[PDB]
């Protein structure tokens, strides 16, 4: 979608492997603010939105 | 410490940075003292092939 | 209210202890008031801050 009409998708009731996101070199910018990138596999979340 | 990296990866040679060469190639300490020097080497470290 | 002086001392000490214990719940401008959350969520360069 365009930036004025950005698409928001809810993520819930799943187990997420974020290790495939850090190790992938396809992303020019992978920058996290309130959480470490390597600790994402060790935590549980709700209210996940993309 | 001498090495050759990409143009966009010069930001990752810094304390406290998240990156690819920062984690798996060259890591700087949080309390690092010293200087990082970077210069273009397209004339010498590149080949047409 | 005959024994107000002793009850006053007990109340002041209990209240001050309560205030101390309560001050742990404040983040003081940090992301969280829990140290375990910060240690489990962040890398040491920002967890240090």
């Amino acid at each position: 979608a365009s930036v004025y009409a950005w698409n928001r998708k809810r993520i819930s009731n799943c187990v997420a492997d974020y290790s495939v996101l850090y190790n992938s070199a396809s992303f020019s910018t992978f920058k996290c603010y309130g959480v470490s990138p390597t600790k994402l596999n060790d935590l549980c979340f709700t209210n996940v939105y993309a | 410490d001498s090495f050759v990296i990409r143009g966009d990866e010069v930001r990752q040679i810094a304390p406290g940075q998240t990156g690819k060469i920062a984690d798996y190639n060259y890591k700087l300490p949080d309390d690092f003292t010293g200087c990082v020097i970077a210069w273009n080497s397209n004339n010498l470290d590149s080949k047409v092939g | 209210s005959a024994l107000g002086k002793l009850q006053d001392v007990v109340n002041q000490n209990a209240q001050a202890l309560n205030t101390l214990v309560k001050q742990l719940s404040s983040n003081f401008g940090a992301i969280s008031s829990v140290l375990n959350d910060i240690l489990a969520r962040l890398d040491p360069p920002e967890a240090e801050v």
